[PDB]
């Protein structure tokens, strides 16, 4: 299929209407960030030659 | 298509696998880059039919319904001014999809300010949004409301000069 | 077949036709010795960085 | 930068070869339409909100903070005066209570 | 798939290590990929090649 970018939304804009939130949601979201790799070393001489 | 060359190439191990893997990683990373830049909102916003934004004029940055690609004049100017086993993979997002994402971002920031970036899009008149932004830099609201037509004229002139400067400087 | 390492008793159940064992790197991991048919575990003696 | 919504605080969690952040955010909910004005005209003076925004629930005009509906009587304490009513485009007429 | 980024880092590092280890089994146009066989089979002027 041709993917949808998102659900269509029409904001009811006018020059004298404002939307004020009467409530709130305390949301917690996760963010995963890699920090380090495995510290590896290679013995070049013994890798190439044994 | 040389069979003897390929027979010799099998003696070199998985170099080809490494190169294809690295290029595939780059290829998926490009799409990831485009997603992270543009696909920041999951609601596709549209501008209202009536372009009454308190004198502010966004025609140069809003999409042109006359064009088949639905690009803005500035976007169309940008696209006009930028011109053996190898395959070019098309990007995941087409130019039309990136234009729709940019259009959604523009519609959200015009009709709702910064509210659509932190949750549900909250409609607000544009001179009042710009008065909030004036508050955000330490300038009181009355400085904006008493000079609203002048600020709108300066904004429109600056947008037009941006279009001209892009068009005239290679 | 030439190699360097320690020769120990092995608990790897070889098949009767199977004579030597294999790892990823193709350096020999186990063998069945001649004259005895006994299966020896081959591990290269300790290395590391100084 | 610290999650979707208005950031409140974050909590780090150690992970194998990485870090996980628990971003606590304030996400507004249950929005309600209102009629708004840029300023309130009172005795030939223009009143602008000091911290909030002028809203109307249909009959009365209040001032509320922008991120949470909390209507209050438009007073001289929570509004500041600047100029007259002849300059601001869209100003509406309402009384400003004085304590 | 929540921890996909760390798992991707681990998989790429392990896979690169495994590919590096597997490259020791390629002869690169020589007679054998084992140095001991080349040493025990050939005279030095060809063993050097
Ligand atoms: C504020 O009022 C407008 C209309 O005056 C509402 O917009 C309508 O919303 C419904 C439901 O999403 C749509 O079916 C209509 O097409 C919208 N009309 C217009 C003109 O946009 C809006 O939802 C109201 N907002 C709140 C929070 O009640
Ligand atoms: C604001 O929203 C919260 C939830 O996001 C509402 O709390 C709920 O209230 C209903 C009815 O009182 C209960 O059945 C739910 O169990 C409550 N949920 C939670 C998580 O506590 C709250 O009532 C709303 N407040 C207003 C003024 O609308
Ligand atoms: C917003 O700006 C655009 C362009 O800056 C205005 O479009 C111009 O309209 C006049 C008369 O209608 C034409 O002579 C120009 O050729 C138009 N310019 C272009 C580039 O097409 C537009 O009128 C402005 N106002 C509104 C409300 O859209
Ligand atoms: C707008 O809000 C005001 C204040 O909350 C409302 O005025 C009150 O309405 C109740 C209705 O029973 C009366 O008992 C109070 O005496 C009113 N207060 C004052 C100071 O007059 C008003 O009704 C609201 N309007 C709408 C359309 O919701
Ligand atoms: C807000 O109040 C002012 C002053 O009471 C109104 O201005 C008057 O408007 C009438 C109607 O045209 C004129 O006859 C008066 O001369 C005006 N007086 C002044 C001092 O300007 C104004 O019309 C009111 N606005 C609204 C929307 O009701
Ligand atoms: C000698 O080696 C042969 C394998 O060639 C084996 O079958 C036989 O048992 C061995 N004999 C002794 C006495 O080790
Ligand atoms: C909004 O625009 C209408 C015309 O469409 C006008 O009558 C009204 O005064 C305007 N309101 C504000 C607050 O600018």
């Amino acid at each position: 299929y041709t993917m949808s970018l998102g659900v269509e939304n029409s904001v009811a804009y006018s020059n004298n209407s404002i939307a004020i939130p009467t409530n709130f949601t305390i949301s917690v979201t996760t963010e995963i960030l890699p920090v380090s790799m495995t510290k590896t070393s290679v013995d070049c001489t013994m890798y190439i030659c044994g | 298509d040389s069979t003897e060359c390929s027979n010799l190439l099998l003696q070199y191990g998985s170099f080809c696998t490494q190169l294809n893997r690295a290029l595939t990683g780059i290829a998926v990373e490009q799409d990831k880059n485009t997603q992270e830049v543009f696909a920041q909102v999951k609601q596709i916003y549209k501008t209202p039919p009536i372009k009454d934004f308190g004198g502010f004029n966004f025609s140069q940055i809003l999409p042109d319904p006359s064009k088949p690609s639905k690009r803005s004049p500035i976007e169309d100017l940008l696209f006009n001014k930028v011109t053996n086993g190898l395959t070019v993979l098309p990007p995941l997002l087409t130019d039309e999809m990136i234009a729709q994402y940019t259009s959604a971002l523009l519609a959200g920031t015009i009709t709702s300010g910064w509210t659509f970036g932190a949750g549900p899009a909250l409609q607000i008149p544009f001179p009042m949004q710009m008065a909030y932004r004036f508050n955000g830099i330490g300038v009181t609201q009355n400085v904006l409301y008493e000079n609203q037509k002048l600020i709108a004229n300066q904004f429109n002139s600056a947008i037009g000069k941006i279009q001209d400067s892009l068009s005239s400087t290679p | 077949l030439t190699g360097t390492g320690v020769l120990t008793e092995s608990n790897k159940k070889f098949l009767p036709f199977q004579q030597f064992g294999r790892d990823i790197a193709d350096t020999t991991d186990a063998v069945r010795d001649p004259q005895t048919l006994e299966i020896l575990d081959i591990t290269p003696c300790s290395f590391g960085g100084v | 930068f610290c999650g979707k919504g208005y950031h409140l605080m974050s909590f780090p969690q150690s992970a194998p070869h990485g870090v996980v952040f628990l971003h606590v955010t304030y996400v507004p909910a249950q929005e309600k339409n209102f009629t708004t004005a840029p300023a309130i005209c009172h005795d030939g003076k223009a009143h602008f909100p000091r911290e909030g925004v002028f809203v109307s629930n249909g009959t009365h005009w209040f001032v509320t903070q922008r991120n949470f509906y909390e209507p209050q009587i438009i007073t001289t304490d929570n509004t500041f005066v600047s100029g007259n009513c002849d300059v601001v485009i869209g100003i509406v007429n309402n009384t400003v209570y004085d304590p | 798939s929540a921890l996909g980024k760390l798992q991707d880092v681990v998989n790429q590092n392990a896979q690169a290590l495994n590919t590096l280890v597997k490259q020791l089994s390629s002869n690169f146009g020589a007679i054998s990929s084992v140095l001991n066989d080349i040493l025990s089979r050939l005279d030095p002027p060809e063993a050097e090649v």
